[PDB]
């Protein structure tokens, strides 16, 4: 699909059999997803935002279906202001800018 | 809102 | 052109005579350079992320070039770790995110 920026670029995104709203977002490296059950061990990582940096615990291999595209990588959770589908996924669904 | 380095 | 997500997508934009450095952010409603001086009055504005509010000074009307297109809008100027283009702007130039 093509998205248009007039409104926040929000998917649905299938996580752990859920569905769940996420923005896809270019100014984001990593993928990172409000407080949620998650499986496996998860490592400590520290990210910057606008506001100062945060810490997020991270999870490796998380299978993720953006827009029924399949993705599975790392996924960071922690506080964020809504669910956000960073580069790192980005990357692996075929996403890129055009203008 | 802005979103992480 | 069709940036692709390897790497931050950063562009080189025209800001009253300045050349800066930019991010193509999706997930930013605006545009948030990093501390300046503009012409014209401003409006104090919080804008929140990872991390929290930052206080900016908001300034409407302002142009900017991106990749050498011409854009006009709202521009918040604060203590943000990198300049941020968001919506607003993309918006102007024709921004899409495809896949
Ligand atoms: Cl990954
Ligand atoms: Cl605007």
């Amino acid at each position: 699909p093509q998205i248009t920026l007039w409104q926040r670029p929000l998917v649905t995104i299938k996580i752990g059999g859920q569905l769940k709203e996420a923005l896809l977002d270019t100014g984001a490296d990593d993928t990172v997803l409000e407080e949620m059950n998650l499986p496996g061990r998860w490592k400590p990582k520290m990210i910057g935002g606008i506001g100062g940096f945060i810490k997020v615990r991270q999870y490796d291999q998380i299978l993720i279906e953006i827009c029924g595209h399949k993705a599975i990588g790392t996924v960071l959770v922690g506080p964020t202001p809504v669910n956000i589908i960073g580069r790192n996924l980005l990357t692996q669904i075929g996403c890129t800018l055009n203008f | 809102v802005v979103x992480a380095x």
